[PDB]
């Protein structure tokens, strides 16, 4: 069967979104096919805030996550695969979820 | 000093 | 904020159908606001396909589940409070997820 | 053998 991991994502995403809360996803920056802004990754990882008011036309599917942000005000448009995506959680008390390292993204 | 996400809140 | 449950049901129960499982929904028949044909519950449950093939108009809400059903031919209109749905699983595998007691149920 | 759910099969 296929990883649960996106499903997962996507049910924490919505939950967090339905309680008010800023959902942070935590992402391995030096997984396979991450496109993010390098200058903005530290320790191998880098947290993006993913609400509707930080991003334009996200998309949580199941084999990635896409969706442009600005950085200093500049607009890039991020590509998350989802292998790569490790958390997603409440900027404002840190309830959500780590996810299990499912072995097909290894 | 709670630090935030990488990206602008607002974009 | 709001109990977990009903996004995680609707995660697995999309992670089921796109697999080609037949989801299984375990209810607590004895639960406040449970409808379903008491001639099939036993040992206090009742196991319910909720793939589209054997089910009418299924929602999958926050406070409830609710769909049509056929038994020995006949219709009948399921009603299931969130809180009495204790799991979903794949009938071919067992593979799903047993759902954790959150408190607002009890 | 293996028991099924309570609904039958197709609606
Ligand atoms: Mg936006
Ligand atoms: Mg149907």
């Amino acid at each position: 069967s296929s990883p649960k991991r996106p499903y997962l994502l996507r049910a924490y995403y919505d939950w967090l979104v339905d309680n008010s809360f800023t959902p942070y996803l935590v992402v391995d920056a030096t997984y396979l096919g991450v496109n993010v802004p390098v200058e903005y990754v530290k320790d191998g990882q880098i947290v993006l805030n993913l609400s509707a008011s930080a991003t334009g036309n996200l998309q949580l599917t199941n084999d990635f996550i896409q969706f442009n942000a600005r950085f200093k005000g500049v607009s890039r448009e991020l590509y998350i695969p989802m292998g790569a995506a490790l958390a997603i959680y409440a900027r404002e008390n840190g309830d959500g979820v780590m996810f299990e390292p499912e072995e097909i993204y290894d | 000093g709670r630090h935030g996400a990488a990206n602008d809140e607002n974009y």
